[PDB]
RNA sequence: GUGAGUAAAUUUGG
RNA sequence: AUACCAAAUUUUA
RNA sequence: GAGUAAAAUUUGG
RNA sequence: AAAUCUUUCUCAC
């Protein structure tokens, strides 16, 4: 049916493909691709570009954001147990809270610093080395991400080291920051909408547009190339590090490390990556694999294509194409005057997961279809009311609902089936303001997050409730947080209070004026 | 001794690592939603649970009212500038025993863009999903007057024209190195130490609003005095009032470094800036010094750069432009150089071939402005020479879009039009 | 604030107290002497005289309120300050040399620089590649699509009935002789029975692919929203029956056999074994008590029946028919058939799109829209964007790329762009 | 590798 | 030259 | 088992 | 047996 459309349609409407396959597959084409590259016969991964004139920031301190090297992801840990390397997945907080009990530094900040100012390689940091922290932090772990729409094989995504990432960090936060200053037009931090935008102002003054894509894109971004505009921009030893550790990663397959010596294993450096060709050109509105660029002659399109060439952004020749009437980025498509072109474009359909949730999840995609002109809105309450009519099918039997309250959605018991407008300018019985995009979490919601919390330690003494000033990078021992605790116990029953009352900022606000 | 197994070899670690620690994990069930909704008619007992207990204490929202007439547009983006509590109003609500982490969280002033495309007269802002049905967040004459570009029935004062200050409307102006605040009954005077606002009495109205725009804490300073202070004549003096919407702020340039407020309007609830007003509100801030209204895509000393080379080649009209765009980008009070008089002249954003600067998501190319195209003549790039289906034919002032024209029977795109951006009507 | 003075103010306040006991100087950067809901103007505060006091080197001026005391550690060991009490107190307490480090700066140059950019040198590097050679031509035509139905089709063939899909047509059996029909079949099968369920046991694995050809289409599929939903019933009710109004299914675990001591009940893992009911007139055609029916049979993993059963056929048709020009009748191939086509197969369509768990038809959409907007592509490349059998295996995704490109060919014939 | 048993998905969706 | 945290959900690379 | 990065919504702290 | 390295439960030794 999304062949005949009459406008542009991905066919997000049914959910992406499902995959319970090894991840080896795919990471051992991904790494026999890059080394297929290295060899000069498929792509090219040589850098040739002039980034002579990218701002130096070298004499900038060196500062590390702490709530990025912290969460519940995945990561690669490795132990060298007896002169073998292990790697297990762990999350980053564990990981990172491995790496720094190990050497002993109270914070990563105070990490790098020490690695930076040691005057040997084998100089000990605590029980390990900068040598020891290079070889540990090229290990890379493999699996499988799927649920991508349009990817039949799901795609191979690779965790890696605590001190990786505490590099990664640093010199991505500097890549945004020279994109920031140098590229023609910034688009690191804006949405897909706000580049399609952008872009249709940008490219309104040629006749052609260039809707691009580039292929193998983290497989033909080399470590020379990275070490390149790490130095342009003035990274110094950290980005020394860590073009060392990228040229010698190494891939845990099921039980084998394999060695890929070329590419940067899936997004690692998309900033960095992206300023690879900004550095050199400001004739492309891109981010990662996805430029827009326009021109007028044959000969402006050669010049193009050389200057993708020459900043290692291979042309998808599968993919990529010319147009004149519509411009595309990023998924979004819009005409040559700003307009967003007619069609479903990215609207995706809501699948079956509970009477309220799929009511409310389907409200928001209406809504977000609604506010642009994806569909008029009386389309969208025809939708709605459909798609009350399948959760009364679906919903509607005793292991759901025992209720006979005329207020209730027919999927629960009840007679109402809601209208969208209704629904939307909260003029419905208050049972439905959960429904609402904007309002609270539904019933299924609360089941569901109640169920994922009761599935089990020793906890910690608890942190919270601290004074709302307090920077979080100060130091804080076991008997710090003790004390603390205690000092806001007893200020608190100075006040006459049990635990904090929770602090609704709308219900306060709403009691202002 | 958790605490020694945790981060064991340390002694000490920072609030970051020891709070990620303490975060409660949550396992993801193997069974689907439905099957896990019906595992123990969990959500069976959740249902009559909320519909015993919960149901009947939630209060009853407002119902939306309010809609005005709007047409289908370009794809824009709407701009929602949330604030969040200020310093002194966290330390309260923190001192009286409320959840300081909570508190925390809503101290950080939020800019969200949502996409939509559609328009009203007054470019009013939607509620989310009913931009099409024309649901306005916007909800005296002289209330309503002060927020519109141009007023309906002048009122004899600033806030609806020309005039003199009203009791309603008060003012924050700077004076040597002083901020001077007058509502009409109190003055006070507050000056910038370090990152603080130093005041008499911080609380009041118009100190806030200053704080605000600043990008300042309120701090309480009895030793704050000024020497010459004409706040009561330019109080009973009249002013031009500038035809504009209000900035983000909810306020309006009167002079050099002076903006007017109103008590009973606290934010802007129209876009400020938009295609068709830019230049206005460029013009109109010429040389009133820094206004910190628009925000610029990308770095503001590359902006400045940028506007500062084009500036350096341009009639006088292109460079009041850009000397307006200057102002209408740079914040207040910081360590900027916007006049572009006195700043420095950058080589290398001269090596450039164009000078983009995207201001609230419009990309302007400053070189089309030296040469005088988004106030004095459109540009033109031929598409096609065939006629498309659905296309307007090309009117004698064309806006910016995508016409045929039988002239010479081609596809022509307009950009950079004075129809568009100029707008004299 | 910063924290490379931490330290110093530390020793700034050195067991100094005021008031019979209390402490004298707090410490800004100190959690526990921090003193809660007062904002910070200074390295550490005074309480006895109420003063902010702050540490700054010669010629470095620190962001602090006027207000707050400097204490300027002079080049030449000194520590000057305007209030004499702690000019003394600072000449006291830092009695030892503390030295403060200097700002390490990102840009810094480590002493084993060197030595990793020339193992760096040493390692393999990457060789040039050759520059493509890019012709923009025309996008696909009508014969091109034909073109690769045509070789999907030669290469793979077809089935003589379809399988599964079929059941998505009532197989003109009440609910008592469908669960006594699949009931036998399962034990003509030889599936074990255990606690009231079937198992279907096995030793061995040929580890090859199954054999794939394309499905004919059935004529229609009135029971989607049913089938749909017995499979997401199916997820955790396995081993017995399960009805819906108009037709049943029966999903058997499928569990290995050791012989003596087995699983007995599945795992989150255990695969399942769909077997489903159509209108006889085939191979699979299975007969007992004069009932007759074709048993169809699908092998599942657990994500493709969560998958499956999530999906709304009801909504999808509506939002894709919102916008969609009129669809032309179709035969049991997926060709245009003017005189004996049907319309309802393109719902069939859809049903094939919501059981195949691999989504080609994703692919195979996206790379439809980028050819419609397009004025020009690659030349002999952009065409090898339908070319997606080597991504998927099995009938029923084989079978969906191939009714994908069919529906491709079928636009491009009836309402052309 | 040997032996033995049969918490978790069936309870409860037309 | 320089000059908010997590849980869930949707989209995007 | 599910990484890197961007936008947004709700909830919690 | 099938969309085929997947269909891999527990306990003691
Ligand atoms: N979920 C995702 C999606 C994309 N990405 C990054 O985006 C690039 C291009 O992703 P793509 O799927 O487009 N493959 P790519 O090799 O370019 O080839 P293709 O266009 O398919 O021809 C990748 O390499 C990664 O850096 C990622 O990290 N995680
Ligand atoms: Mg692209
Ligand atoms: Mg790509
Ligand atoms: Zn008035
Ligand atoms: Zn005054
Ligand atoms: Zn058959």
């Amino acid at each position: 049916m999304w062949a005949f459309q009459e406008g542009v349609c991905k066919g997000n409407l049914l959910s992406g493909p499902t995959s319970m396959k090894a991840p080896d597959s795919a990471a051992r084409e991904s790494i026999d691709r890059a080394s297929e590259i290295m060899t000069g016969k498929s792509y090219n991964a040589v850098h040739t570009g002039d980034l002579s004139k990218l701002p130096n920031q070298g004499e900038s301190p060196l500062r590390i954001v702490d709530s990025d090297l912290y969460s519940e992801r995945s990561c690669c840990w490795v132990i060298e147990k007896e002169g073998r390397v292990v790697c297990k997945s762990t999350t980053l907080t564990r990981g990172m809270t491995s790496l720094l009990n190990t050497t002993k530094c109270s914070s990563p900040s105070e990490l790098i610093c020490k690695v930076l100012t040691v005057e040997s390689l084998s100089e000990k940091i605590g029980d390990t080395s900068v040598e020891e922290l290079l070889s540990h932090g090229r290990y890379f772990k493999c699996a499988l991400r799927d649920q991508e729409r349009g990817k039949p094989k799901s795609r191979a995504i690779f965790l890696s080291h605590p001190f990786f990432r505490l590099l990664s960090s640093v010199v991505e936060t500097h890549a945004r920051s020279v994109l920031s200053k140098v590229s023609a037009v910034y688009t690191a931090t804006a949405s897909a909408e706000q580049r399609a935008m952008m872009a249709a102002q940008v490219v309104e003054s040629r006749k052609h547009v260039l809707n691009g894509d580039c292929t193998k894109y983290n497989e033909a971004i080399d470590a020379d190339t990275l070490l390149k505009v790490w130095d342009a921009i003035g990274m110094g030893s950290i980005g020394v590090m860590l073009a060392y550790m990228v040229r010698r990663k190494c891939v845990l397959i099921k039980d084998t490390l394999v060695e890929c010596p070329g590419g940067m294993l899936m997004g690692m450096f998309n900033a960095t990556a992206t300023l690879a060709l900004q550095g050199t050109t400001d004739r492309f509105l891109s981010f990662s694999d996805d430029f827009i660029t326009s021109f007028n002659s044959p000969a402006e399109l050669r010049e193009i294509e050389d200057l993708l060439f020459a900043s290692c952004h291979n042309l998808s020749l599968k993919k990529s194409y010319i147009s004149v009437a519509s411009l595309e980025i990023n998924s979004c498509t819009l005409t040559r005057d700003g307009d967003l072109a007619t069609g479903l474009g990215c609207t995706a359909g809501v699948p079956f997961r509970g009477p309220l949730v799929t009511l409310k999840q389907t409200a928001a995609m209406l809504s977000g279809a609604v506010d642009s002109g994806v569909m008029p809105f009386h389309s969208a309450e025809r939708l709605f009311q459909i798609k009350q009519q399948e959760c009364a099918y679906r919903y509607n039997n005793p292991t759901y609902t025992t209720r006979n309250e005329d207020f209730l959605p027919t999927c629960l018991g009840g007679k109402t089936v809601i209208s969208f407008q209704s629904l939307l300018t909260w003029d419905c019985h208050p049972f439905w303001y959960q429904v609402h995009p904007d309002g609270p979490d539904t019933i299924d919601q609360k089941v569901l997050s109640v169920l994922a919390s009761k599935t089990r330690r020793t906890r910690l003494e608890a942190l919270s409730d601290l004074d709302p000033l307090v920077p979080h990078r100060l130091l804080v021992s076991e008997s710090d947080v003790s004390k603390i605790r205690a000092a806001r116990q007893a200020h608190l029953k100075s006040l006459g209070l049990e635990q904090p009352t929770n602090f609704n900022y709308a219900i306060y606000k709403a009691v202002q004026p | 001794s958790q605490f020694g197994k945790s981060f064991k070899g340390r002694t000490e670690v920072t609030i970051t690592e020891y709070r990620s620690h303490t975060v409660k994990d949550v396992h993801r069930s193997l069974l689907t939603a439905d099957k896990s909704l019906r595992k123990s008619f969990c959500f069976r007992n959740a249902l009559n649970q909320f519909l015993d207990k919960d149901l009947p204490l939630l209060p009853i929202r407002p119902k939306l009212e309010s809609r005005v007439a709007v047409k289908k547009s370009k794809l824009r983006s709407q701009l929602s500038f949330r604030p969040g509590l200020t310093q002194e109003e966290a330390i309260d609500l923190y001192n009286k025993g409320y959840d300081g982490d909570s508190v925390s969280g809503a101290l950080q002033d939020r800019v969200v863009n949502e996409p939509v495309a559609y328009s009203s007269a007054d470019n009013d802002k939607f509620h989310r999903g009913l931009a099409a049905l024309g649901y306005t967040l916007a909800d005296d004459t002289c209330e309503s007057g002060f927020v519109r570009a141009i007023p309906t029935t002048p009122c004899g004062f600033i806030c609806c024209g020309p005039g003199s200050f009203k009791d309603s409307l008060g003012f924050v102006i700077k004076i040597g190195e002083f901020w001077h605040m007058y509502d009409g009954f109190q003055h006070f005077v507050a000056v910038e130490d370090a990152k603080f606002l130093a005041s008499k009495s911080p609380s009041f109205w118009l100190a806030k609003r200053l704080a605000k725009r600043l990008n300042l804490v309120p701090k309480e300073d009895p030793s704050v005095a000024a020497a010459e202070c004409p706040c009561k004549k330019v109080w009973e003096a009249s002013f031009a009032r500038a035809p504009t919407a209000l900035d983000p702020f909810g306020g309006r340039a009167f002079c050099d470094q002076g903006w007017v407020y109103h008590r009973d309007v606290g934010y802007a609830t129209a876009n400020h800036i938009s295609q068709e007003t830019l230049f206005q509100q460029a013009l109109s801030v010429r040389n009133l010094g820094p206004q910190g209204s628009a925000n610029v895509s990308g770095s503001i000393h590359t902006a400045l750069d940028r506007l500062r080379a084009a500036y350096s080649r341009g009639t006088p009209a292109s460079r009041s432009i850009l000397q307006g765009l200057a102002n209408l980008i740079t914040p207040v009070g910081e360590n900027f150089e916007c006049d572009l008089d006195k700043r420095k002249l950058n080589i290398k954003a001269l090596r450039s071939p164009e000078r983009y600067i995207t201001i609230e998501g419009l990309v302007v190319n400053l070189d089309d402005v030296v040469r005088g195209f988004y106030l004095d003549k459109a540009k033109v790039t031929v598409l096609s020479r065939s006629k498309w289906m659905g296309y307007e034919d090309l009117p004698q002032k064309p806006p910016n879009g995508t016409f045929y024209c039988r002239k010479r029977k081609a596809m022509l795109l307009i950009s950079c039009s004075p129809g568009t951006y100029a707008k004299k009507r | 604030m910063d924290s490379r003075f931490a330290q110093l103010t530390g020793v700034f306040c050195d067991d100094f107290t005021y008031s019979e006991g209390s402490r004298r100087f707090l410490s800004s950067y100190s959690t526990v002497e921090r003193r809660p809901g007062v904002p910070v103007e200074g390295d550490c505060y005074d309480c006895l005289k109420n003063k902010w006091i702050a540490f700054e080197l010669e010629g470095q001026p620190r962001k602090f309120p006027k207000a707050t005391v400097r204490c300027i550690l002079n080049n030449d060991a000194t520590y000057v300050c305007s209030e004499q009490e702690y000019q003394q107190i600072c000449k006291v307490q830092f009695k030892d040399y503390l030295e403060i480090d200097g700002v390490v700066k990102v840009g810094h140059k480590a002493s084993y620089d060197a030595e990793l950019r020339e193992r760096l040198l040493e390692l393999p590097h990457p060789k040039s590649g050759p520059k493509p050679r890019i012709e923009w031509v025309a996008p696909p035509r009508l014969a091109d699509i034909s073109k690769e139905t045509a070789e999907l089709k030669r290469q793979y063939g077809f089935f003589e009935c379809s399988k599964f899909l079929a059941c998505g047509e009532e197989c003109g059996l009440d609910q008592e002789a469908r669960e006594l029909i699949l009931n036998e079949y399962a034990r003509d099968r030889e599936f074990e029975f255990r606690n009231g369920g079937w198992i279907q046991r096995y030793t061995v694995a040929s580890h090859k692919p199954a054999t794939q050809k394309i499905l004919p289409l059935p004529a229609s599929a009135p029971l989607a929203r049913e089938l749909l939903m017995l499979i997401a019933r199916s997820t955790t009710q396995a081993g017995k029956v399960l009805h819906s109004d108009n037709t049943s299914i029966l999903a058997v675990p499928v569990m290995r056999d050791s012989g003596k001591h087995s699983k007995r009940r599945p795992t989150a893992s255990t695969h399942h074994l769909v077997v489903g009911l159509s209108k006889p007139g085939c191979e699979h055609d299975f007969e007992f008590d004069g009932y007759r029916a074709a048993v169809h049979v699908m092998h599942l993993d657990p994500k493709q029946s969560a998958n499956i059963g999530e999906q709304d056929f009801v909504s999808t048709r509506e939002i894709y028919k919102l916008d969609m020009l009129e669809l032309p009748p179709i035969s049991r191939k997926g060709d245009l058939d003017r005189a004996s086509g049907l319309e309802t197969r393109w719902d069939v369509i859809l049903l094939l799109e919501c059981l195949d768990s691999t989504r080609v038809s994703q692919a195979v959409a996206q790379h439809f829209n980028r050819h419609r907007l397009a004025l020009s592509v690659c030349k002999d490349e952009f065409r090898k964007g339908y070319q997606l059998a080597s991504e998927i295996r099995g009938t029923i995704p084989l079978s969906s790329l191939y009714y994908s490109l069919c529906a491709v060919r079928l636009r491009m014939t009836v309402h052309p762009f």
